[PDB]
């Protein structure tokens, strides 16, 4: 999606959340 | 009819 305006924050409406890192992986 | 043209910081579609 073009929209990319900014964002700080979320929230939903059972379930995980994990946070991504510039990491390397071989695939 | 004017027609205006923006061009903001934006992913121009």
């Amino acid at each position: 999606l073009p929209i990319g305006i900014n964002i700080t924050r979320f929230q939903t409406l059972a379930y995980y959340v994990g946070y991504l890192q510039p990491r390397t992986f071989l695939l | 009819v004017v027609l205006s043209f923006e061009l903001l910081h934006a992913p121009a579609t």
